[PDB]
């Protein structure tokens, strides 16, 4: 029914970067993460 | 008290106690017989009220008796009712108190006294007499009725004189038997009232309802100064309790729109998602009607 | 209708009587029986008839291991040596066949 | 022409269901109180002498009182005989069963008794849904005894001057004759006598109170204790009523008790457990429904209600009500069925809605041909009507179709 | 259903005669009705 | 000891549908105390005062 429905008929940026600074520096040694995790 | 283990048939259950207690009744004391218990339990204590009089006018002896043969008939009836009890008031009772000075001054046992008792407070009737054509069914009166019938209760009696009636032994007043519970309305008067026992299982707040509206037609029925005023209502949880789930499926709608509508910053397919809602509840409240469920903090939780 | 008839005799005793002491007593104690629709009954010169109508579709048996719990209940009320007897298996559409 | 339909609608009659002819129908009387068992056995024979003067009657079984079973309450002079019918084909093909009937009503007679023709099967399904004996009956409700009977009384004078119905009687609650043993008590205190030992000779020597049982094997036969039938001859025989004192005295009845004739409840009818009265109307000739609105109004105008006392018509109508509604608004249901069926061929509520028209001109059809068998709108014409919608739509499917 | 009357069709006539006779007015009629109110209705 | 002393209720007075209980007792008096009692007041069948 929704997609017969669907069919019929900004803030994110910025969400975006900020998660986006912390992923990269989280692959720059993902054991810490998980000992992070963990702890 | 016999609890059953979980998922059992109430009635079942019931017709179970019947063939046990049937075996049973031979083995237990000469009188005594062990009566089954209502269609309910303590949780089925729905509605209550307090029968209290503004004039000081009514009797708190004579408050009872409206209630255990007038106002329990009339509730009693009501359609998912296991039963309407009475609770505190007084019982009226002819309690003859007896005089010992009379019993050795007439030399008469007691064992005589409550045997002339048992005998003298009854009707019979000897079939039909046929006079002028037509058939007389024949009454022949005996109850003890009128506070004198109580002082003329034949005891020892002389031919030729005086018979020694029970009055001529004992004192027979109207008094208030043995309470076994006592009814009482904040500090301002003990009263009696009335519970309204919900069978086990039915929907206590119609039960109210219908309570509720026999109450209004037998208000015109009862003497003047006597109003009733409820004890316990269960119906306004069910009402405080019933409407609060229906407060938060309507602000959390509301609010997952608005999240989604801010989302997608387009009315349609913020709406699309919205429109899940309704017919969610829709296919909810369907199955709900078949498996035999109702609307409840618990299920609209 | 699923009905089952409550008959009991209380030899030589005015209608009046037998409506207050056994009729009555039965008749508003058995309106409160799970299932039930109507309570016909009507006292007589020493004889008790109290019939009980159920709703449509419920069990003829249940019915009656319904109506049997609460005559249960009612016996210690009602009159000395009366007994409130259960009514037969049937009703006024089962007089089947007759002979002289 | 849908407009031709009110012509024949204004002339057909509306019952609950037809009438289902059986070989055999009961004729009970609404018969009054006051009698004796031998008076009631030398009617059951009369009766069934001219109930078996009737050319096609075949045999006559007569009852008075009840079989012994719980099922049976009827007292005695509550006349229920069952009538046997040799087949219908027999008789010379010029009458029915209302004419059987009829020769039946003017044949039978006596006064005292009004006498109701009725069908075994029927009559017995009748009685175990709303209690009236006949198909039309009022039900009177009320609290206080002498009010309902009072508004009985009216509604049985007010009934029978209307046109279809032949013998309208209502039951007369506080109407029963007793003879009263005013047992004095002092007079009883006197001769060292209890209320309870006067009531002997009133239970056994007056009565006839079954003092036990003779045993014979299996079989059981009561033992009698009675005074003879020249005590027990009438009231004044009774103030004569001899007794005899625990100390040996020589008394009469009227020394410690005054007896006085009096009246009051001849049976007490509680229908969920608020006194009854009833009222047995007869009609055959006249249309069911039609007849209950004569008398609804007859009543409403020329009989005002008492307080706590009301009124309800009962039997085969009421159980009509019921249906009515119920059958009513199946049609909504049958519409939008059919209507919805239809939306589904051609996905256009054009051609769906006008094939649906079809049907309003069905009921005009149908509902002439009832006219021209003088058959009744009934819970069976109703099926009948139900049924048509849904082939009338398949006539108005197939001409769209092709 | 609706002539022969013997034991019992004194009720399945009642639901007999509706039908019959309401099956002649609605096929007679939709025979002339139902290309009249259809030309009617596309033009 | 069951009447007297107590209060036993010998039978019940009936008025139509009502019900009330019948009493059968020695006067507060006589049953007072564990020794009002011991004094508690007795007619034998041989009619002796005990």
């Amino acid at each position: 029914v929704i997609p017969i429905l669907m069919g019929y008929w900004p803030l994110n940026r910025f969400l975006i970067r900020v998660y986006h600074p912390l992923l990269l520096k989280v692959l720059h040694w993902p054991k810490t993460t998980l000992l992070v995790a963990a702890l | 008290y016999v609890i059953f283990e979980d998922g059992t048939d109430p009635y079942w259950a019931r017709s179970r106690v019947l063939e046990y207690l049937n075996q049973v009744q031979g083995k237990l004391p000469a009188g005594v017989s062990a009566e089954l218990g209502p269609d309910a339990t303590g949780v089925g204590w729905i509605y209550e009220y307090a029968l209290v009089d503004r004039s000081g006018k009514h009797d708190l002896a004579d408050l009872r008796s409206l209630q255990d043969w007038f106002l329990k008939y009339e509730l009693k009836t009501i359609p998912d009712v296991a039963e309407v009890a009475s609770v505190g008031g007084v019982v009226k009772e002819y309690q003859v108190v007896i005089d010992p000075q009379r019993l050795a001054q007439y030399g008469i046992s007691l064992a005589e006294v409550k045997s002339a008792l048992d005998a003298s407070n009854q009707e019979a009737g000897g079939s039909s007499i046929e006079l002028a054509e037509a058939e007389y069914m024949v009454r022949a009166s005996g109850y003890l009725q009128t506070l004198d019938d109580f002082n003329h209760i034949v005891l020892k009696a002389s031919e030729n004189g005086v018979p020694v009636y029970l009055r001529d032994v004992a004192k027979v007043q109207i008094g208030p038997e043995m309470r076994r519970g006592i009814a009482e309305l904040n500090g301002e008067g003990e009263v009696a009232g009335g519970v309204v026992i919900l069978r086990s299982g039915k929907n206590a707040r119609e039960v109210i309802a219908a309570v509720k509206d026999k109450l209004e037609t037998l208000k015109s029925s009862l003497p003047e100064g006597v109003e009733i005023v409820t004890t316990y209502d269960r119906s306004q949880l069910i009402d405080r309790a019933i409407d609060n789930l229906s407060g938060k499926l309507l602000e959390e709608f509301i609010v997952v729109a608005v999240v989604c509508a801010l989302f997608l910053w387009h009315v349609r397919s913020a709406l699309v998602a919205i429109i899940s809602l309704p017919l969610g509840l829709c296919i909810a409240f369907i199955v709900m009607h078949f498996q035999g469920l109702n609307a409840n903090i618990m299920s609209l939780g | 209708d699923v009905q089952v008839i409550i008959k009991t005799s209380y030899p030589g005793q005015a209608p009046q009587i037998v409506e207050n002491q056994v009729t009555y007593p039965l008749t508003t104690t058995m309106l409160s029986v799970p299932g039930a629709k109507t309570v016909r009954g009507f006292s007589q010169f020493g004889d008790s008839y109290v019939y009980v109508i159920f709703e449509d579709g419920t069990d003829p048996y249940w019915a009656r291991s319904r109506v049997l719990e609460y005559l249960n209940q009612v016996q210690g009320k009602l009159p000395a040596g009366v007994s409130a007897e259960l009514g037969p298996d049937a009703t006024g559409v089962g007089w089947i066949y007759e002979y002289a | 022409s849908v407009l031709t339909v009110l012509w024949p609608l204004n002339k057909v009659g509306g019952e609950f269901l037809p009438q289902i002819n059986e070989g055999d129908l009961l004729y009970m009387p609404s018969t009054l109180p006051g009698i004796s068992a031998a008076e009631a056995a030398s009617m059951l024979q009369k009766t069934d002498k001219l109930i078996m003067s009737v050319p096609e009657v075949a045999r006559v079984f007569g009852k008075t009182g009840k079989a012994e079973t719980a099922t049976d309450s009827a007292p005695l002079e509550m006349v229920e005989t069952t009538i046997q019918l040799k087949p219908q084909e027999q008789w010379r093909p010029g009458m029915t069963m209302d004419k059987i009937i009829e020769e039946l009503d003017n044949t039978v007679r006596l006064p005292g008794l009004a006498n109701l023709w009725v069908p075994p099967i029927r009559n017995r399904i009748d009685m175990l849904s709303t209690g009236i004996k006949s198909p039309i009956g009022i039900k009177v409700s009320g609290t206080v005894l002498a009010d309902i009977d009072a508004m009985a009384e009216q509604i049985e004078e007010v009934a029978r001057t209307v046109p279809g119905v032949a013998s309208a009687l209502a039951e007369r609650l506080e109407g029963g004759r007793y003879i009263n043993v005013e047992i004095n008590r002092e007079k009883a205190a006197r001769y060292g006598m209890t209320v309870a030992d006067v009531q002997l000779f009133v239970t056994s020597a007056v009565g006839g109170a079954m003092v036990g049982e003779t045993v014979e094997g299996i079989a059981r036969y009561p033992i009698n204790l009675r005074y003879p039938q020249s005590w027990r001859d009438s009231p004044q025989a009774l103030r004569q009523l001899p007794i005899l004192t625990p100390m040996k005295q020589q008394i009469t009845l009227a020394d410690v008790a005054d007896i006085k004739v009096s009246t009051g409840p001849s049976m007490l009818k509680t229908e969920n457990a608020r006194p009854t009265s009833w009222i047995y109307i007869d009609a055959r000739d006249r249309d069911m429904v039609s007849v209950v609105h004569d008398l609804q109004k007859a009543i409403a105008e020329k009989v005002q209600l008492k307080p706590g006392t009301s009124v309800a018509f009962s039997g085969q109508f009421e159980l009509l009500e019921r249906a009515n509604h119920k059958l009513k608004l199946m049609v909504p249901m049958t519409l939008m069925i059919i209507f919805v069926l239809l939306y589904l061929a051609f996905r256009r509520v054009g051609e769906a809605l006008l094939i649906i028209s079809s049907v309003p001109f069905a009921l005009v059809g149908g509902i002439w041909l009832l006219w021209w068998m003088g058959f009744h709108l009934s819970v069976a014409t109703g099926t009948g009507f139900i049924a048509l919608a849904g082939v009338a739509a398949e006539f108005g499917v197939v001409m769209l179709m092709y | 259903i609706l002539w022969g009357t013997g034991a019992g069709s004194e009720v399945m006539s009642r639901i007999a005669a509706p039908m019959i006779g309401g099956m002649i007015t609605a096929p007679l009629l939709s025979l002339f009705i139902i290309p009249a109110a259809y030309k009617l209705m596309w033009l």
